[PDB]
């Protein structure tokens, strides 16, 4: 009855094993074959097929660059520190390429022998490209959702047409589909005969209607019907390809993921977290890895999972997050700490340490301010369980009602003083400080309110002290004078 | 603020929705030096709340320019805050996890639905196998699991057409797919098919909760988690130090877990995995969710660095820890102080010694509204600066508010009512408090280190309560007993008992007075002696008149003190009760009778005075005591060596081999223990009247000189075992094994003893104060128990207008009066009218309070039963008439409505059990006889012996009202009858204590029949001297030829014949068991009377008691009348084929017949019929008795059990109790509702009073009547949050859910914690006033 899934994953994985050495390689071919022809895939569909010099004008049309996006983009593998004199020749012979693909792929249509090795080679200048990052998604995005498109279409006509007309579809499968232009397959259905053809009513405008937005895709889209559906399905094919190749090859190498992991279990944080992330790791690390080079793969992934988890513990793994320049300069005191301590024999001092370190104890010091973590309110420090640390602390946020009392008493007192004023006094000094108002009225606005005058105001003010203060009506204050 | 009632439900998803302010989406919090409220993490003020007044974060928006202007920038709120207690944030999750209460714990609430093992839907639910949602063909079947590779066979068989996944999605679905109607219609339908009991149950248990989930509206799905709330935090928060230390909870790492795993979760789901990778990422989060409801449930508990667990949500409401019974019902209080106490031997009773700075702080702001009201502090800072000065005013300020002002005592262990009290304040120029010493006494207190808290009624209600209420001159008694509870309790007793006291020794003796009055001077002139009898006047007094005082006077020869004392006394006595050397049992019926007669006031100064008194006249008394008032007999040392040349004597008999360990061991002890006791008598003749005193007089002797005696006979410390300790021997001694030590103790503490004596003193020492150190915690957990149980009960009416209940009669039995019936009925309230042996003499109409005039005027009369209104018999619903209770007792009057008493009864009962675990018959005197229930017989002898076992003796007296009663066995022999007359002291009865005889009543022949040696029996003759019969072995030794053949020697006559029962056709012979061993051979015959053969042989207990514990060892019934033969021969156990006599027979049962029967196989009983030997349970006597004889078993038994060490309280209290295990009947009939359920025995009667009436004549059911274990008792409550409170609590919270029930808040701890009123009492009248209102609209 065991419930630890520790087990059972463990168990679940020890299920497979790895193979080496060929196998691998024959992965990487099948993956990058398919990949080709995907990218063939992509060398298809004529005024589609240039999506290159327009996104490549595009990166150029900004008169110089070398950064994120061209750093994505060609960088061919050698069985580059960009030189943009290659790149300037590479803007001449692509647009050729282009204008005279454009000039045959209407010369009688698409089935002609030279124009068709045309574009391969067309495909071929294309393919020297590498089949570089997310600019590409995009661009099978583009051919992606359109599938989807034409999915709709049909998936729409069908329920239309097959759910009525008399006989249940069979005729429907071999006719429209060919034809779905013109009313052609209908007469080639009655090719047959029979008296109930001839009564046909009722849903005449509604084929030709729906038929009305299936060549509006055309010109969305600039190509027949039939090689959408070839290259559908071969791109798919291309992409399932590589889809599956791997999963032999990431369950392949699942022990190495643990023997490394046990390396950095030095415990700080728990099993499947740090398992699934060595695993995520991989996942590029499989996603990027080239065999031309010729290496254990072991190394590769080493890298690339150290990286992962070596930042991922940085990042999680405390209350506080603490961002990582913090982390490194942690580090390197942890072993610079135990280093001097061997050359010391002792504790080493901030002063010779920031000296050594080359640079200063403000740094040192204002580390310490940090190297904490916190301690969990519920632990007794009762030690017997009496009183855990939480049950002692008082929330000194709020207020005390014997100054509540207190400052109400000073209002209800300034109510009283200035209950003795003169109306535009205590009315000026009531509304000039907001007492009694959520307001706060101040200087122009009372020229602009009540007429002009400013200082003059002042000059009330001043006298106002004076009536006031002088110690006959200054005392209901004069305690708090003391506040 | 104010609302009706409280509800619980099933929050919906978009009641959550609706419940939240924002959705959370990053585990941060904070910066590491701006010590923030990060934005989307824990803290995110946008959408929890603000930390100040109409600051957004970046200052953007402003002192109210901008109002309502949350900041763009950081998103931030204005507006005021406080609700970061407030605001609840929530979650949407990515896909569903469960919850676990409704799957976890007994019986499952999901799958127990689903009518699914729970394993199986574990490796659905580990991820491990996949099941049927649907089985698209049937083909295969819904609930019908694939493991992962058979579901290949499955699926590529055929793929398309069925359903069958692995997750709560699989699960949901299913939970949408069902439809309950259809189901509920066929349980019902096929139960009537089939509706065996397993069966039927489970039917009636899934269309439970079928039709609750209909007519509930709750929902299956909701189980299950798709949107989860995040709490506010500051139930959760993070703090620092002074030293810049930061300290959190354990939550805030929980809800930290799965955002990353939720992260990781959705991180991974934008990157298309296998689904293995998947199932062990959901498993981490439904993980983290079970450790937030709890984390050590499921498995293996989780911990920080701490390695300790992290606490669950559930722990916060858990054990003590929780709200319940840490913060909510005790609570820490403002205005409250405490100190070290002591004594105020001046005091009178409503006064307090007061260390004066604790009401100086604590009467502040009556000073500063008083200094203000002055205007010498015009406001309140310079009051207390002036405070700061210490002006003489401000104490008599302080003294003009503190008059009259209550005040509120306090100590602990509180063990009853009278254990904090209320008093009037008085200040003193020191820190240590003094009081009335006497009331140590009902606060069981004392001045060696105890030291007491103190608590201020403001209001004028509370001090106006104070005042009325626990005002001690109101509460001067218990109300367990009517016993006065301020004993003068150590040294006002020995004092006075000195004083009045009748030397002949001192001098003056002989002469005259006029008043008690010269009688001071005389003395105190130094004449006299105030201890000697000599003559004076006095002048007592009589309220023989219409209570009006009728004046007299006359002389005494009297000791000099009681005339002194005279002088005090409230002129409405004789003297004779002072007219003695006054124990003080003499005291305690003395002040009885002074409120007996007069009433309070009088009793109370009196016995202030007499205090006074005591301490004057002790503190003349002159004394001491020493090592030469510690003496020792000389008859020691010979009684010693004398018994000691006799251990010696039996140690040599034991060296030749004669006597064995026991024997000698027995014997050894009891000839110590004689020892023991011959010098305990030696010391008291030489100490108790030893002294010889001349007076006008050759000699003379009277009380002692020892100082000792004296001691123990005030009563105010010690007794004879004690200062037989200091003077003779101690007893014995035992190491805590429970055996017992063989050579006793020599020396005393004037002696000294030996090294091994206290060596061996150590054991039992510690074992019993280790057991002193731990009685208290079961005592707290059952008196807990017992409040837990009846808070809910309070009077309401003042007549129930109800039909008799309850027989009252003496239970004097085995001795003399051990309850005088007298006492049983005083202030109880009688069943019905009720005439005197005086024939139709009736006093009552079928009510009368039944004070002591009542009882004296029966106690004349011979009148030995009587029966009372009882609280069970009362039938008020939801409470009781005030009738049935009758008297309250420290009040000392009819119980008035509204006081609560459940509580009374549990302090009554808890408190005191904290001290209380620590042949033939010979009759007395002469009596009247009674037995009855009787079949005997005139025996061979010509006397008497049973014939019916139900029989007991009594001596009764001369007149009818019974003196002694004592058991009798079946066939036990006699030297006297019923219906004579007998002198004392003869022993009437006899038998073989060893025999349960097998004498046969008939006269008839012997013949060896239907028995044959070693078939049925064996054949064993007496080798001594040559007579036997067959003899008879045990159920297995026989041989299994005759084993199955019930052996029986039968009788006859000259002819062969069935010698019937004398008056019945029914044959006479025995189907012998083993031991019925017969003598006498074939062709004997015996007598009437005669054997053929012979047959030769707490606290915890109180716990079980009351717990509705139960035996596993019944002297087992005869269900129903009619004779019976045994059954089945033994496959584990025999049964019993039972005949009705105009019943049914069938009933039949497996006996371990290993174990003696009562009834043989051919023997007639009667229901109601012990047949095994043995304990029994309550619940066979309810299940065949009526109640009176039920309650009234285990009132005599757990009563027995105080009484034992000497303990006293009303039955009354006991009674209480039993209507509230008795709230539930289980029915019998349908038509009304389901068939059998137990519900309410009151709405039983409801319902009845409204549908057996004719509503119908009948289409309800007749019902049973139920019993519960006491603590699930508690728990099957209408409420839940009293359930809730206490003990298994989540199970209770999670049946409360699933209805969506509600509560009304009618017990009165419902109405504790939400700060409501009392509802009862003080708040009896508001909250009926509520109730009208209720009524009312
Ligand atoms: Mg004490
Ligand atoms: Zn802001
Ligand atoms: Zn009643």
């Amino acid at each position: 009855r065991t419930t630890d899934p520790v087990r059972m994953y463990m168990r679940e994985m020890g299920t497979v094993e790895l193979l080496t050495r060929e196998g691998e390689i024959d992965i990487a071919k099948r993956i990058e074959d398919g990949i080709n022809q995907v990218q063939c895939s992509v060398a298809e569909y004529p005024e589609a097929i240039t999506y290159l010099l327009e996104q490549y004008d595009r990166v150029e049309a900004e008169e110089a660059r070398l950064s994120d996006l061209i750093t994505g983009f060609v960088d061919p593998n050698a069985e580059n520190s960009i030189d943009p004199e290659l790149a300037r020749e590479k803007f001449a012979e692509l647009r050729a390429q282009y204008v005279v693909t454009r000039d045959t792929i209407k010369a009688k249509g698409r089935s002609h022998a030279t124009a068709q090795e045309e574009i391969l080679k067309l495909s071929e200048v294309f393919k020297q490209f590498r089949l570089v990052p997310k600019q590409f998604d995009y661009l099978v995005n583009s051919m992606r959702v359109m599938m989807d498109r034409v999915r709709t279409q049909e998936r729409l006509i069908m329920k239309l047409c097959v759910e009525q007309c008399k006989m249940p579809k069979k005729n429907f499968i071999t006719l429209f589909t060919g034809n779905e232009t013109s009313d052609t397959w209908f007469n080639a259905a009655i090719a047959m005969n029979k008296p109930w053809s001839e009564k046909l009513h009722d849903v005449s405008e509604e084929v030709h209607r729906a038929l009305q937005k299936l060549q509006q895709i055309e010109e969305e889209t600039g190509l027949t019907i039939e090689q959408v559906k070839d290259i559908n399905r071969r791109m798919s094919i291309g992409e399932a390809k590589a889809r599956r190749a791997k999963k032999e090859m990431v369950e392949a190498n699942l022990r190495l993921v643990i023997s490394i992991a046990k390396k950095y279990t030095n415990r700080g944080l728990q099993f499947l977290d740090l398992i699934q992330e060595g695993n995520i790791g991989l996942m590029k690390a499989v996603d990027k890895f080239e065999y031309r080079r010729g290496y254990k793969f072991s190394t590769y992934a080493t890298w690339w999972i150290r990286q992962a988890i070596t930042r991922s513990i940085a990042d999680q793994a405390r209350t506080i997050r603490i961002p990582v320049h913090m982390i490194e300069t942690i580090n390197k005191l942890n072993r610079i700490s135990r280093q001097m301590l061997q050359e010391m024999g002792r504790e080493p001092t901030p002063e010779e340490l920031a000296e050594r370190m080359l640079m200063p104890e403000d740094k040192i010091r204002k580390v310490l301010k940090i190297a904490k973590e916190p301690i969990s309110m519920e632990t007794p420090i009762g030690d017997d369980e009496d009183s855990h640390l939480g049950d002692f602390i008082e929330d000194t946020t709020l207020e005390l009602p014997l100054d509540s009392a207190t400052t109400e008493s000073l209002r209800a007192a300034t109510h009283d003083v200035l209950a003795g004023l003169t109306a535009r006094e205590a009315k000026v000094l009531r509304m000039r400080f907001g007492i009694d108002m959520n307001t706060d009225y101040t200087l122009e606005e009372v020229g602009k309110q009540f007429d002009v005058t400013r200082e003059r105001i002042r000059q009330i003010e001043a006298k106002a002290l004076r009536k006031l203060r002088h110690p006959s009506r200054s005392e209901v204050l004069r305690s708090f004078l003391d506040d | 603020e104010e609302f009706d009632a409280i509800k619980i439900a099933l929050a919906s998803p978009d009641m959550i929705r609706s419940w939240s302010f924002g959705e959370v989406k990053k585990p941060e919090t904070i910066n590491y030096r701006t010590f923030k409220p990060e934005r989307d993490g824990l803290f995110c003020a946008r959408i929890f709340g603000p930390v100040k007044d109409y600051e957004c974060l970046c200052g953007k928006y402003k002192r109210l320019k901008h109002r309502g202007v949350i900041c763009e920038k950081c998103g931030v709120e204005v507006t005021q805050t406080k609700v970061r207690r407030e605001r609840m944030g929530h979650i949407e999750l990515a896909s569903p996890t469960a919850h676990i209460w409704f799957l976890k714990s007994l019986p499952s609430r999901i799958g127990l639905l689903l009518d699914m093992p729970l394993r199986d839907i574990e490796r659905v639910l580990y991820f491990e196998s996949y099941v049927v949602i649907e089985g698209g063909m049937t083909n295969l079947e819904r609930q019908q699991i694939l493991t992962e590779e058979q579901y290949l066979d499955a699926l590529e068989e055929f793929g398309d057409e069925f359903d069958a996944k692995m997750g709560a999605e699989a699960i949901q679905a299913l939970l949408k797919s069902m439809d309950l109607e259809q189901e509920c219609e066929q349980l019902r339908e096929e139960l009537n098919e089939t509706n065996s009991e397993t069966k039927r149950k489970k039917l009636t248990k899934r269309i439970k909760l079928l039709e609750a989930f209909v007519q509930s509206g709750n929902k299956p799905e909701w189980m299950i988690l798709t949107v989860l709330p995040v709490l506010p935090p500051d139930l959760r928060p993070l703090v620092p130090l002074d030293g810049g230390r930061f300290a959190t909870s354990d939550l805030n790492d929980l809800y930290r877990r799965v955002i990353n795993r939720n992260n990781r979760l959705k991180r991974l789901l934008d990157l298309a995995a296998p689904d293995i990778i998947v199932r062990n990422e959901k498993r981490m989060l439904q993980e983290a969710v079970d450790a937030l409801l709890d984390n050590g449930r499921r498995g293996r508990a989780i911990t920080g660095s701490n390695k300790r667990p992290l606490k669950s949500l559930a722990d916060m409401i858990k054990g003590k820890q929780g709200r319940f019974r840490q913060n909510l019902l005790g609570k820490r209080v403002d205005y409250s102080g405490r100190s070290v106490i002591t004594v105020g031997p001046y005091l009178r009773l409503h006064q307090c010694g007061l260390p004066k700075k604790m009401a100086l702080e604590l009467f502040k702001p009556f000073i500063y509204g008083k200094l203000e009201l002055r205007g010498l502090a015009t406001t309140i800072k310079a009051a207390k600066k002036m405070v700061e000065r210490e002006e003489a005013v401000v104490w008599d300020i302080l003294d003009e508010v503190i008059r009259e002002h209550p005040v509120l005592l306090n100590r602990a262990p509180t063990l009853h009512r009278l254990g904090i009290q209320a008093f009037e304040p008085v200040l003193i120029e020191g820190k240590a408090i003094q009081l009335h010493p006497l009331v140590c006494a009902a606060y069981n207190a004392d001045f060696d280190g105890d030291q007491m808290a103190v608590h201020v009624p403001l209001t004028l209600e509370a001090q106006l309560e104070a005042r009325a209420l626990m005002m001690s001159t109101n509460n001067i008694l218990s109300p367990a007993n009517g016993e006065p509870i301020i004993v003068p309790s150590q040294d006002v007793v020995l004092g006075l008992y000195y004083m009045t006291r009748d030397c002949v020794n001192a001098k003056g003796e002989g002469m005259v007075l006029t008043g008690p009055k010269e009688a001071e001077r005389l003395y105190r002139s130094g004449l006299a002696s105030l201890h000697a009898r000599v003559k004076v006047r006095i002048t007592e007094y009589e309220k023989d008149a219409n209570g009006e005082l009728v004046a007299k006077t006359s002389l005494k020869d009297t000791t000099v003190g009681r005339a002194i004392l005279w002088m005090i006394v409230p002129k409405g006595l004789p003297y004779s009760i002072v007219n003695q050397a006054l124990g003080k049992k003499a005291i305690s019926k003395m002040l009885n009778t002074c409120y007996r007669i007069l009433g309070l006031k009088p009793t109370v100064i009196f016995a202030d005075q007499i205090m006074y008194t005591g301490f004057a006249y002790a503190a003349r008394s002159g004394a001491s005591v020493g090592i030469d008032d510690m003496v020792i007999p000389e008859k020691k040392h010979e009684i010693i060596s004398e018994a000691e040349a006799e251990v010696a004597e039996i140690q040599e008999q034991f060296q030749s081999g004669l006597v064995t360990a026991g024997e000698r061991y027995n014997k050894v002890i009891d000839i110590w223990a004689a020892a023991n006791d011959r010098v305990s008598k030696a010391m008291m003749d030489n100490l108790q009247t030893e002294t010889v005193i001349n007076r006008d007089g050759q000699e003379e002797k009277q009380v002692s000189f020892n100082s000792i005696y004296m001691m123990a006979d005030s009563g105010a410390r010690g007794s004879a075992a004690q200062i037989r300790q200091l003077a003779g021997m101690r007893g014995l001694m035992a190491k805590p094994d429970g055996s017992i030590i063989e050579t006793p103790i020599t020396a005393n503490f004037r002696e000294g003893l030996n090294v091994l004596q206290y060596f061996i003193s150590t054991h039992g020492a510690r074992k019993g104060l280790a057991d002193t150190a731990l009685k208290t915690a079961n005592s707290g957990y059952l008196t807990r128990r017992l409040v837990d149980v009846a808070q809910d009960l309070v009077v309401t009416e003042d007549d129930c207008g109800t039909h008799e209940g309850i027989m009252m009669t003496p239970v004097i039995e085995g001795g003399d009066v051990k309850e005088p019936l007298r006492d049983r009925v005083l202030g109880r309230v009688t069943a019905e009218d009720v005439l005197k042996p005086g024939t139709a003499d009736i006093l009552v109409p079928r009510n009368t309070l039944l004070h002591e005039q009542w009882c004296d005027l029966l106690e004349e009369n011979s009148v030995d039963a009587v029966k009372v209104r009882s609280v069970v018999s009362c039938d008020t619903d939801f409470g009781v008439c005030a009738h049935c209770y009758g008297r309250d007792l420290a009040r000392g009057h009819i119980i008035n409505k509204g006081e609560a008493i459940g509580v009374i009864a549990a302090q009554s009962i808890g408190e005191p059990g904290t001290q209380l675990t620590m042949s033939s018959i010979q009759v007395k005197n002469k009596g009247s006889i009674k037995l009855s229930n009787v079949k005997s017989v005139v025996n061979s002898s010509g006397k008497l012996v049973i014939t019916s076992r139900n029989t007991e003796l009594k001596l009764i007296d001369e007149f009818g009202r019974t003196k002694e009663s004592y058991k009798v066995p079946y066939g036990a022999v006699l030297a006297k009858g019923d219906g004579e007359q007998v002198a004392g002291g003869e022993t009437v009865a006899n038998w073989d204590p060893h025999t349960m005889p097998v004498i046969t009543e008939v006269s008839g022949f012997v013949r060896f029949t239907d028995m044959i040696d070693g078939q049925t029996i064996t054949r064993q003759t007496d080798e001594l001297t040559g007579l036997s019969s067959l003899v008879v072995l045990d159920s297995a030794e026989r041989t299994a030829g005759g084993k199955d053949l019930r052996p029986a020697l039968k009788i006859v006559d000259a002819q062969g014949n069935d010698v019937l029962i004398p008056g019945t056709d029914m044959p006479a012979q025995y189907f012998l068991p083993g031991k019925a061993i017969v003598q006498l051979e074939d062709g004997v015959q015996i007598s009437s009377g005669d054997t053929l053969a012979r047959i030769p042989q707490g606290l915890p207990r109180v716990a079980d008691l009351f717990e509705a514990r139960r035996p596993k060892e019944p002297a087992i019934l005869a269900e129903i009348s009619g004779i019976v033969s045994f059954g089945k021969e033994t496959k584990g156990k025999r049964r019993l084929v039972i005949t009705p006599v105009d019943g049914s027979d069938p009933y039949e049962e497996m006996i371990p017949k290993w174990r003696q029967l009562n009834v043989f196989e051919g023997e007639r009983v009667e229901r109601g019929d012990v047949i095994s030997d043995g304990p029994e349970a309550p619940h066979d006597i309810l299940r065949l008795r009526g109640v009176h004889a039920v309650t009234r078993y285990i009132v005599n038994e757990v009563q027995d059990v105080y009484r034992l060490q000497g303990v006293k309280i009303n039955d009354k209290h006991i009674e209480v109790i039993v209507r509230q295990m008795l709230r539930k009947a289980t029915i019998v009939n349908a038509g009304s509702s389901d068939f059998l359920e137990g519900e309410q025995v009151e709405y039983s009667r409801v319902k009845i009073a409204n549908r057996e009436l004719e509503a119908n004549g009948k289409v309800g059911a007749t019902y049973s009547r139920d019993l519960l274990g006491i603590t699930k008792a508690s728990l099957a409550t209408e409420s839940f949050i009293s359930a809730a409170s206490f003990q298994e609590t989540t199970r209770v919270l999670t049946e409360a859910a699933v209805a969506g029930k509600r509560d009304e808040l009618r017990g009165l701890k419902e109405n504790v914690i939400v700060g409501r009123l009392i509802p009862a009492g003080t708040g009896y009248a508001y909250h009926q006033d509520r109730m009208r209102r209720r009524a009312a609209g």
